[PDB]
């Protein structure tokens, strides 16, 4: 349900997996700020900053 | 008991900010002119007044 | 693991008096104090988050604090919270701290510096707890009743609470200008800075390298570091960046919970 | 009314709408400073308690 | 009361204590404790650190 410009992806699997923050923090936070109103915000927060 | 929420202020350097109304409980907004704020490193807004 | 604290940064705000009656921009500034638990525990917000290292790794000994657009580290000992008397620190995570204090008319928090200097902040706060029941006792007995009450627990799980975060504003600084002879030099090191000089033709913009204007003195230029990679906080003492706001969310630890007291 | 029982009213715990009458006002910032002042009547649930 | 104390040369504490009723009140019409971030300026007095 989360949206990136013209992507409209499910929030479990944003297209930045893996290491969204590590590859580009700027873009990850700019995208994650755009989705504060969506109910699936916290799942996207969990998936955006979790990698090994 | 209530809770007053106060966001961070918006400062424009050589500009004017136009007050925008919105539907919040007991909402309040104002714009003040001629500010020259200082921060720890110095004063930003080259613009004098 | 999860580590939400890798997108968040400590910040510098204003403290009205720093333990000496004078004001300065301090890294230990106190935001709201919450006292909505019946046993009489408080939740203070720092501006320096405690329990994580400079290098972002969890640690029970290191605490993070801002030092002039550069993040420094301090030892968990020497964290003192006090009122008229002296408080007992129960919890510790992020910006938040838990303590039980004697009645008083203010409270201050303080930590050591890297140079072993005390940095503090006190605020006026009227604390007068009253225990639940029909008696105003001070200490629990070895024989008594159990009456229900509430506190803050030490769980740091999903909490259903909010903090608004946002990108920090462009911090101004004037230590980066050097005038040699009719030319200016701007220092570097991994920080892209903005400049606006009223000398000649169009010479504004951002940079990651030294240059020489060769024209004017330092009375016309300035530097604003634009560290823009990680969230800080939505604090009334630091300005915003853009007109319609950007915003974010982070859960806070220590939720309110049901217990019984004697 | 502000400062008394029921300064803020909500029709149910889950209800989305809220009535708030707490006399919140804003003031100019002091010169060379960034802090959003305000004055606002203390809670009426606390006062009633 | 108040006392003043210091360590000795042999690392012993030496103290002296007197009875003194201390009850300061700020200048103005409110009995506050800590200065606020927003208020008035009222003239007062102090002892300076100059030794001239
Ligand atoms: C870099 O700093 C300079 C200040 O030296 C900024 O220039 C200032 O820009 C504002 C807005 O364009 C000017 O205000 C204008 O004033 C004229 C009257 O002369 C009025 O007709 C306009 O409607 C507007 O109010 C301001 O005068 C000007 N300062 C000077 C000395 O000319 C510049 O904006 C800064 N650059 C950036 C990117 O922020
Ligand atoms: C301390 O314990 C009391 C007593 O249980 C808590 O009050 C109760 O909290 C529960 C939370 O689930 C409430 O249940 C709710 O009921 C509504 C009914 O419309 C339902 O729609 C919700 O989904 C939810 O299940 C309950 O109403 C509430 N009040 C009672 C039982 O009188 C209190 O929250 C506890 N305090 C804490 C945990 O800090």
């Amino acid at each position: 349900m989360c949206v990136l410009a013209n992507a409209t992806f499910p929030c479990f699997q944003p297209p930045c997996v893996p290491c969204c923050y590590e590859n580009n923090a700027e873009a990850t936070l700019r995208m994650l700020e755009d989705n504060v109103d969506r109910p699936g915000y916290y799942d996207l927060l969990q998936a955006a900053l979790t990698c090994r | 008991e209530y809770k007053t929420v106060v966001p961070s202020p918006y400062v424009k350097c050589c500009g004017a900010s136009e007050c925008s109304t919105k539907e919040k409980p007991d909402y309040q907004c104002k714009v003040y002119t001629g500010v020259y704020p200082f921060m720890w490193g110095g004063a930003y807004c080259f613009c004098d007044s | 693991h999860f580590n939400v604290y890798k997108a968040t940064r400590p910040y510098i705000a204003y403290c009205a008096d720093c333990g000496a009656g004078h004001s300065c921009h301090s890294p230990v500034a106190i935001e709201a104090v919450r006292s909505e638990a019946t046993d009489g525990m408080l939740k203070i917000q720092f501006s320096a988050q405690i329990g994580i290292d400079k290098s972002d790794n969890h640690d029970y000994t290191k605490i993070r604090y801002a030092d002039g657009h550069a993040i420094e580290n301090a030892v968990r000992s020497s964290l003192k919270v006090a009122t008229s008397g002296d408080c007992f620190v129960h919890g510790t995570m992020g910006h938040f701290i838990l303590a039980k204090c004697p009645p008083g008319e203010f409270l201050q928090v303080s930590i050591q510096d890297t140079r072993n200097a005390v940095r503090a902040c006190r605020i006026q706060y009227h604390h007068d707890p009253q225990p639940v029941g029909r008696e105003k006792f001070t200490i629990r007995p070895h024989y008594g009743k159990e009456i229900p009450c509430t506190t803050y627990q030490q769980t740091t799980a999903k909490t259903v609470e909010e903090i608004d975060m946002h990108m920090p504003p462009d911090t101004p600084d004037r230590t980066l200008l050097s005038q040699q002879s009719g030319n200016v030099k701007i220092t570097v090191g991994g920080k892209k800075v903005k400049y606006n000089c009223t000398c000649g033709t169009g010479n504004v913009g951002t940079t990651n390298s030294d240059m020489t204007i060769n024209t004017c003195l330092i009375e016309q230029c300035h530097v604003s570091v634009t560290d823009h990679k990680k969230w800080q906080f939505n604090s009334p003492f630091v300005p915003r960046a853009d007109e319609p706001a950007r915003k974010g969310k982070v859960h806070i630890p220590f939720p309110l919970d049901n217990i019984t007291c004697r | 009314q502000p400062g008394r029982f029921g300064d803020i009213q909500s029709r149910t715990v889950e209800s989305n709408d809220l009535y708030a009458n707490t006399a919140l006002k804003l003031a100019r910032p002091s010169p060379g400073m960034v802090h959003v002042p305000y004055t606002q009547t203390p809670s009426g649930f606390k006062y009633w308690l």
